[PDB]
């Protein structure tokens, strides 16, 4: 779903799988905060909530802890309680069109 | 990768309780000294309070046992609880670590701001404006006279976090191009800027370390006519 | 009948202090965008803030934190405050509203001027004197290649305010005659005035947005051979 109509989904009870998480390659936008970067699998707080978006370019660095902007006014908002963080992608011909 | 949080933008009543948090990226909090300083916008840097290995405290002097500062290494955090607060304290908060011998305050957090209710070291020359294609001289004064390798350069930026430049006015830090030079002794020390870049507009602090409670210089500009 | 009213034209002692004023004719500004623009006589136009609704604010790169912009929306009002001000700062204050995605600056201020004590984007053809009865071509280049959509075109007059021409080099404004035409793609975009009119030389400017801080060209003149 696009970045207006932003849709979220929660985790049930599972076993959390953060393993593959850092020995993937395919990040390069893990720059977020929240918990210690290793000791994810000594935590198991009670819900954990995906949202996800396709928001464009260098609009993704705005997204903090506090922060305004022409992303970050009249959309996804993020307070200071957010605990988690956020993981971002790279564009290829798999979300484009010629046209 | 160094990674810093500060995250403490919001408003807070007269007389009310802050909670801050500094977070880590791979370096344990309690291996390593911690530093917190004021920026004190219109005016110099000042320091607040420093986090031992351990969990020894030391405190400034203008503030004194209403500050509470905290580690939690479950969480590997920095926490510091502001009391009632008074006027006059909105600054910006920086916080970071120190190794004030071999590089004073490498690496810094991200800034926050906090609202309100409704040694003797100065810096000699000001302004100076000045064109790109020559160098210049930036004079740091002290009233103490340290002997050797007790003061550190900073460039605060606009926004943004500052960047160490040189600590003990004999070694660089990493990463700092070789168009900056210093040199001095006894209480006055001289810094250089060979073949001015654009992107080198930004204002300059000398910090002095090894001694009393922290005390930055009032700050220097640089402008172009 | 919509009119941008201000009133600024006062001498300023060294690092003195000036508060402009920006007003409007029927829309409320507290649903609008608001954007300040620096004409810079002798050079290319510039970007000074600018506010969303709300009233979060932006500013400028070359100028951070000294400036202090405000909205009064019971008395409607645009309010700016000039602290102590450096060399090298006249020039005009453009006010005006901002939809650049639809409609780049439809709207502009009067105009006004403040004394002082005692992205890569270029525009190619130049002055091109030419004649009445036939079209002529203007180029404007990006180094960053903006994708599809985020160049507008301006039109000066000489005491007058800036009007506007064409807004995403796709479709001209309201009241814009189809004697102006636009097309290019990727790099460059190019604009053509057909059957060229008395009321028609003035000066050209291509300004770019939807991107970090927007740049204005460096200034293209008609002029009669």
């Amino acid at each position: 779903a696009s970045v207006y109509a932003w849709n979220r989904k929660r985790i049930s009870n599972c076993v959390a799988d953060y393993s593959v998480l850092y020995n993937s390659a395919s990040f390069s936008t893990f720059k977020c905060y929240g918990v210690s970067p290793t000791k994810l699998n000594d935590l198991c707080f009670t819900n954990v909530y995906a949202d996800s978006f396709v928001i464009r370019g260098d609009e993704v660095r705005q997204i903090a802890p506090g922060q305004t902007g022409k992303i970050a006014d009249y959309n996804y908002k993020l307070p200071d309680d957010f605990t988690g963080c956020v993981i971002a992608w790279n564009s290829n011909n798999l979300d484009s069109k010629v046209g | 990768e160094v990674q810093l949080l500060q995250s403490a933008g919001g408003l807070v009543q007269p007389g009310g309780s802050l909670r801050l948090s500094c977070a880590a990226s791979g370096f344990t909090v309690s291996a390593n000294y911690m530093s917190w300083v004021r920026q004190a916008p219109g005016k110099g840097l000042e320091w607040v309070s420093v986090i031992y290995p351990g969990g020894s405290t030391f405190y400034a002097d203008s503030v004194k046992g209403r500050f509470t500062i905290s580690r939690d290494n479950s969480k590997n955090t920095l926490y510091l609880q502001m009391n009632s607060l008074r006027v006059e304290d909105t600054a910006v908060y920086y916080c970071a670590r120190d190794l004030s011998v071999a590089g004073a305050f490498d690496i810094w957090g991200q800034g926050t701001l906090v609202t309100v209710s409704s040694i003797v070291l100065t810096q000699s020359p000001g302004t100076l404006s000045l064109s790109p294609g020559e160098r210049a001289t930036l004079s740091c004064r002290a009233s103490q006279s340290v002997s050797s390798s007790y003061l550190a350069w900073y460039q605060q930026k606009p926004g943004q976090a500052p960047r160490l430049l040189i600590y003990g006015a004999s070694s660089r830090a990493t990463g700092i191009p070789d168009r900056f030079s210093g040199s001095g002794s006894g209480t006055d020390f001289t810094l250089t800027i060979s073949r001015l870049e654009p992107e080198d507009f930004a204002v300059y602090y000398c910090q002095q370390y090894g001694s009393s409670p922290y005390t930055f210089g009032q700050g220097t500009k640089l402008e172009i006519k």
